[PDB]
C-alpha cells in the first residue's frame, strides 16, 4: 500500500564491446583476397537480377 | 493615534528523498612492450575555443 504515497525512479543499462584483429601474409592468389574478389562477383549478380 | 497591526505566517514541511548508484567499468587492452595504447568508449562534444 506504500506506493500510493511514494515515487520511484530507476535506470540500469550494460555495454558490452570488443575489438579485435587479424594479421596474415598473402599475395593476390590467397584466400583472403579471393574471398573478397568472389564477393564482389556476387554483388554485381545481385544488382543485375534486380 | 496609538496601536498595532502584525501578524504571523508559517510553512508546513514534509519532504524526504533517497538515492543509490552503482557502476563498475571494466576495460582491458593490449600494447608491446616499449610501445603505447590508447581507448577511448564514450563521445565527443563541441566547445568553443578560439584565440
Amino acid at each position: 500500500l506504500g506506493n500510493l504515497f511514494k515515487s520511484t525512479n530507476f535506470q540500469s543499462g550494460n555495454t558490452d564491446l570488443v575489438i579485435l584483429v587479424t594479421p596474415r601474409v598473402v599475395s593476390a592468389a590467397s584466400l583472403e583476397n579471393i574471398r573478397q574478389v568472389s564477393q564482389a562477383v556476387e554483388m554485381k549478380d545481385e544488382y543485375r537480377n534486380t | 493615534n496609538f496601536g498595532i497591526i502584525t501578524g504571523v505566517l508559517s510553512t508546513i514541511n514534509f519532504a524526504l528523498s533517497n538515492g543509490d548508484a552503482y557502476l563498475i567499468a571494466n576495460p582491458q587492452l593490449s600494447a608491446r612492450s616499449g610501445g603505447r595504447t590508447d581507448f577511448l568508449a564514450g563521445g565527443q562534444v563541441p566547445i568553443l575555443q578560439a584565440l
